[PDB]
RNA sequence: GACGGAGCCAGCGAGAAACUCCGUCGUGCUGGGGAUUCAACGAGGAAUUCCUAGUAAGCGCAAGUCAUCAGCUUGCGUUGAUUACGUCCCUGCCCUUUGUACACACCG
């Protein structure tokens, strides 16, 4: 059994790309990584780190600052490339954060066969820590999901940023191995040192 | 030569005592040209 | 009415010995004194009597059965009371 | 290993020190068991939590 | 005449006027195609209306858009705004409202800037 | 009774749920005392009711049968 | 001619603009 | 004024300073605060119902505020008015705070979730649309126009199906399951919609 | 003040506030028999409510919000001659 | 909306003409704007300054805001001056203060009064802020005490009458804070101070700022309004300039 | 990021840039820096100031309309974020300690 809606082949006046017309079947972001088979690992950072609703460009316009927890709506991978333009220097320009992230995800999947949303989302629930600890000297507590997520987008690109400063390496691909790193859990993501301090420290003062 | 305008004045110390002259003065009569509920 | 009809979107309408019936009422099984709070039927005020204290705790205070440091404090309480009234 | 805990509970006037939130948490794997928590980050009603340690009691940190 | 409707979208200072007709679906921006908008990068921002409702009602229609004021992104979500705007219109006017709803629950349903206008008005957040 | 009311239902609010068990212990012991209970039985009774409605979930939890 | 502008009523119709 | 239905008296009388007009109202659930709208005035007056204060006014509407509603879990307040807009309040807390959502045309009716989850507006154009509070976008929409049925005046000159004197539902609200809304106005018709699919249950004369 | 009030008032203050008259200051209408036949057609609406009664006086609140209709033919007009029909307004 | 506030200042023009016309009748109150909320509202202020302000302006502005007890300082990025009072009104401030400068030295000082105005400007100078004052501390926010001295002119009353009503009523009163604004050839020197009932006197101490204002400029209307009918302005190239007094 | 091409989008006011595409270069005080040919400068101590949305920040354009301003003042548009939006724990500043408050409830 089959259902048609369309009996007859669409031409347009205007030629449109076969590419183009791909999407149309599914949203797909840059038209290249589908959202479909994205899930989050963990139960903790599930309804913070948003990729249910798909999206073809990072911007969005969306107005997420009015409320206290409109970010967690936002798209994740938006949530990155905004954290991403800093240093005043690149202030006000975040198509720039929107090339950038495209060449970081090229060079995931030219590293790893694996989507690299899902690397995202992965080194994002690797690189948010549990506890911490807070001046009173210190004391140890937890952390809420959405200051973990913060973190973890923070000093991913931080990590980034310092690794590239001085460096032959570009941003894209000094972004890319910090998130390869972070998904596989290994140490020298730097994210993934500080978080291993963090917590080890709030362990101490437990 | 002429001048258009004031002067801006300097507020040197022997204008400034007297200002706190002044001030010193209201306080010490109670009288403030304050608003009040109405 | 007149300023109204005119200055109405919609229909306005005209606003209208022996015993008389009451056509309407503030219900008939309810009593009247039932209506009425506690506080409004009764509610603690100063002394009757000039030797004693009744605050509006409901509590009176005989001033002689008062030791000398109660009398103290209840003076300076008045005195704040009054103060600011 | 680690335990997940649902937060049932936002605490006021706890008088904890700022930044930090008191909050009451129920155990996922035993609806029952509660524990109260100290928290920093911004924390509502129905987030969950994980855990290190499920057996130290949150104590007012001034 | 030939039947056809006209609209509007906003952004900024940015505003495209479309201008939707029967036809054999051509698209023109400013007198060009679509696929050459710039910046290219966000040219699928410019491609989401068309793409979500499918090429298949756009078929049937003529289309052109001239958008003035405000910077290129501004110009690309008046753009935007005023072919979703213009399509929903169109298929009033001239086609079933059935259609009409579904159209604006699809754009709604994925973004309601579409067919808003996303109005930054200040507001001074301290009370006073 | 030196609590404030103010901050009684939050005092009572924060309360840990072992150390409500043993509030509990002490509502018992006030029990047989039953001239202090007459004296201030109703503000027994309204913590009491405000506790067992915070913690009901747990309440119903626990088997001791002792409890 | 810019208060004119300013309070200018968005309702006014007029039949000479009809052509 | 606030009335006893135990007692049958009326306790408490709320006013403005400047005797403002006053033409809808609502309540919150706590039963200590009261919020009025006006037609003329623009900004929502609240009072204290324990001292009968002007706590504050509530402003940010550029059009008369045409109703009001407390939510009744949430406590929150959703206000409306000829603006074509709609704003969120959260006057309970320590900081306040106002949420405005657009809408296509002049909002008539508003009707409150009783879960505080959602919040349904009925425009001059004819359409039911659903927000969602908490993120403050919208859920869903119906048409009203064509299902509502406005009998010819013996006075107009113009027919009935021309006519545009009332396609609007100038009151509505849901009902208690939370999956209907009973919908009315200046017309013939009671339509009886279900709101999660959008669809008419029956109309009644 | 009373005093003014007992001859403030006049016949003309009250057809001042007639609709027909009004809208002719609003200048909706060339003249005021323009306005009574637009009324009548019923393309003039006061607040959310539709008015077809020449005699109705606007008070003075709902004299800001005194408009045409919607839906009129005639606001169809007014866009168009100035280049701003939007047809999503259905106007 | 538009039709509203078009209305409105059309009502507020024959107004002021009705009211200048009496008062002219009268040489031969509070004014009108005021009347309707004096001493029955506290005042809502707003204070903000030119775009990219300088380090010093933004302090200036605070130290402005502690001034006045229910005043508020909002950032003045991109916000046109439209924009800005349309936003002022809907939240239902009084008056706005917008502030300009020189290199970081403050310059001028404008207020405007909503919804219909006045609007008055001001010409700052020797302009001492605070901060140049080490470890003074923190101010006092009480209702102050207001010391109006040399107002004697038509206009003095009404600069009066605007800068009076920028205050909340009803100080109480051993309020040990007062502000005083002293009228010296129309040169108002501004000046607060905190004082001590002694045994034998007073004393009072300067917390700061010092600086003097001059109006040179008042106009019936919102500051935004650049084709609203003026009041009255400061006449420099008139040949009497050099010695005529106004307040 | 520097340089060479190509592509282009504003609003103020009447005595464009940033930006996007394709190329070169390449961690070397170098193809950065542009003072007087090729300098200082490789991210800035102790300390310290401010700041919550079209906001911080980058970008250019226009007029000098009686105070002030002359690469300074104001105005116009373009690009446009992170964090928090909870707390009285520290600091500071205030308010109350005759319900007075028209019922119920609560308090004492």
């Amino acid at each position: 059994f089959e259902v048609v809606e369309e009996f007859t082949p669409v031409v347009l006046a205007t030629p449109i790309p076969e590419e183009v017309q791909q999407a149309q079947t599914e949203i797909k972001l840059f038209n290249k990584w589908s959202f479909e088979e994205v899930e989050v690992k963990d139960a903790s950072l599930v309804d913070y780190v948003q990729v249910r609703q798909p999206i073809f460009v990072a911007h969005t316009a969306g107005r997420y600052a009015n409320k206290r927890f409109r970010k967690a709506q936002c798209p994740i991978i938006e949530r990155l490339t905004n954290s991403l333009m800093m240093n005043g220097r690149n202030n006000g320009k975040k198509l720039k954060a929107v090339r950038i992230i495209k060449h970081t995800l090229d060079i995931i999947n030219v590293l790893t066969d694996q989507n690299p949303i899902q690397v995202v989302v992965d080194a994002i629930t690797n690189t948010g820590p549990r506890e911490d600890t807070t001046r009173v000297r210190r004391q140890a507590v937890d952390v809420s999901p959405l200051r973990r997520v913060n973190q973890a987008i923070a000093l991913l690109t931080i990590g980034a940023r310092e690794a590239a400063f001085r460096n032959i390496k570009t941003i894209a691909e000094t972004l890319a191995e910090e998130l390869i790193n972070a998904a596989k859990g290994s140490s020298t993501s730097y994210a993934i040192k500080k978080k291993d301090e963090l917590e080890r420290v709030a362990k101490s003062n437990r | 030569f002429d001048r258009t305008a004031k002067p801006v004045p300097v507020i040197t110390s022997e204008v400034t005592e007297s200002l706190e002259d002044m001030i010193r003065r209201r306080i010490q009569d109670s009288n403030f040209d304050d608003l009040q509920r109405r | 009415y007149k300023l109204d009809v005119l200055s109405s979107v919609h229909f306005v309408p005209k606003p209208a010995e022996t015993p008389t019936i009451s056509m309407e009422d503030a219900p008939l099984y309810m009593s009247n004194a039932s209506s009425l709070a506690p506080q409004e039927i009764y509610n603690v005020g100063k002394a009757e009597k000039d030797g004693e204290i009744r605050l509006k705790n409901g509590v009176a205070m005989s001033k002689e059965e008062l030791t000398r440091e109660d009398k103290n404090r209840l003076r300076r309480a008045l005195k704040r009371k009054r103060s600011k009234a | 290993p680690v335990t997940l805990a649902k937060v049932i509970k936002v605490l006021g006037r706890t008088g904890s020190r700022g930044g930090v939130t008191q909050v009451r948490v129920e155990f996922l794997e035993d609806t029952s068991r509660t524990i109260v928590r100290n928290v920093k980050g911004p924390v509502r009603e129905n987030d969950i939590l994980v855990l290190m340690e499920s057996e130290r009691e949150a104590r007012r940190l001034r | 005449a030939v039947p056809s409707v006209q609209t509007f979208g906003k952004k900024k200072s940015a505003t495209a006027v479309a201008h939707v007709k029967a036809g054999k679906g051509l698209i023109k921006v400013n007198g060009s195609p679509i696929t050459l908008v710039e910046p290219e990068i966000l040219r699928f921002k410019v491609y989401e209306p068309l793409l979500l409702v499918g090429l298949d009602k756009f078929s049937n229609i003529d289309i052109r858009v001239r958008v003035t004021g405000g910077g290129h992104v501004s110009q690309v979500y008046a753009i935007r705004q005023a072919i979703a705007k213009g399509l929903v219109a169109y298929h009033q006017k001239y086609v079933d409202e059935q259609s009409k709803n579904e159209l604006k629950k699809a754009f709604t349903s994925y973004d309601r800037t579409l067919l808003i206008a996303d109005s930054r008005r200040p507001e001074p957040k301290k009370f006073g | 009774l030196r609590i404030r009311m103010s901050q009684l239902e939050d005092a009572l609010m924060v309360m840990p749920f072992s150390y409500v068990l043993k509030f509990l212990k002490f509502i018992d012991t006030v029990m047989q005392n039953k001239t202090l209970l007459h004296s201030h039985l109703p503000l027994i009774c309204k913590n009491l009711f405000f506790i067992i409605k915070f913690n009901h979930k747990e309440l119903v939890s626990q088997k001791n049968e002792e409890l | 001619l810019r208060e004119k502008a300013k309070e200018r009523n968005p309702d006014e119709y007029y039949h000479a603009m009809h052509s | 004024r606030a009335w006893d239905l135990i007692r049958y008296r009326n306790f408490r009388t709320f006013t403005g300073t400047e005797r403002i007009q006053f033409n809808c109202l609502a309540v919150d659930p706590s039963g200590e605060v009261v919020c009025a709208g006006s037609l003329d005035n623009f900004d929502i007056h609240v009072w204290s119902v324990q001292t009968g204060q002007l706590l504050d006014a509530l402003s940010g509407h550029e059009g008369p505020v045409s109703c009001l509603s407390f939510s009744q879990e949430n406590s929150v307040l959703a206000s409306a008015s000829w603006d074509k807009t709609i704003r969120i309040w959260s006057i309970f807390g320590r900081s306040q705070q106002v949420e405005p959502i657009e809408v296509y045309s002049d909002v008539l009716a508003l009707s409150m979730r009783p879960d505080g989850k959602e919040v349904a507006v009925s425009t001059l154009k004819g359409q039911i649309s659903i927000f969602n509070i908490e993120d403050a976008k919208q859920v869903g929409n119906i048409d009203c126009r064509k299902d509502i049925i406005s009998g010819r005046f013996n006075q107009d000159r113009f027919t009935a199906k021309n006519s545009e004197r009332s396609k609007f539902f100038t009151t509505i609200h849901y009902s208690f399951d939370g999956m209907a809304i009973v919908a009315g106005g200046n017309n013939n018709s009671i339509c009886l919609y279900d709101v999660p699919n959008e669809v008419l249950l029956k109309r009644f004369i | 003040k009373i005093s003014d009030l007992e001859n403030k008032v006049t016949v003309s203050a009250i057809c001042r506030r007639r609709l027909p008259v009004i809208m002719h200051r609003l200048k909706m209408a060339e003249t005021i028999q323009d306005a009574v036949k637009f009324i009548e057609q019923g393309h003039v609406r006061v607040g959310p409510n539709l008015i077809n009664d020449p005699a109705y006086l606007v008070t003075r609140n709902m004299e800001d919000y005194v408009t045409w209709v919607d839906n009129s033919k005639i606001k169809k007009t007014l866009l168009r001659y100035r280049n701003q029909i939007d047809d999503f307004d259905f106007s | 909306m538009l039709r509203r506030q078009a209305r409105e200042r059309r009502e507020y023009l024959y107004r002021k003409a009705q009211e200048l016309q009496d008062s002219q009748l009268q040489q031969k109150q509070v004014d009108d704007e005021y009347a309707a909320t004096s001493g029955i509202m506290d005042p809502r202020i707003i204070v903000t300054t030119s775009r990219d302000p300088s380090t010093r302006l933004s302090q200036f502005a605070k130290e402005i805001k502690l001034l006045f007890p229910n005043a508020v300082r909002l950032n003045r990025g991109n916000y046109v001056m439209p924009n800005l009072v349309d936003a002022c009104k809907k939240s239902g401030t009084t008056d706005l203060v917008v502030l300009h400068e020189h290199r970081g030295v403050p310059t001028s000082l404008t207020i405007s009064h909503f919804p219909h105005g006045p609007t008055a400007q001001f010409s700052l100078h020797n302009v001492v802020m605070r901060h140049d004052i080490i470890n003074a501390g923190n101010q006092s926010e009480v209702n102050p005490h207001l010391i109006f001295d040399n107002f004697t002119t038509a206009l003095g009353k009404r600069v009066v009458c605007i800068l009076k009503h920028l205050f909340n009523a009803g100080p109480k009163k051993d309020s040990e804070r007062v502000i005083t604004f002293a009228n010296r050839g129309d040169f108002i020197s501004v000046r607060q101070h905190v004082y001590v009932r002694t045994r034998e006197g007073v004393e009072i101490a300067e917390v700061g700022p010092r600086f003097e204002m001059r109006l040179f400029e008042l106009r019936l209307g919102t500051l935004e309004n650049k084709d609203a009918d003026v009041e009255w302005q400061l006449r420099r190239f008139i040949r009497t300039a050099n010695k005529k007094d106004y307040l």
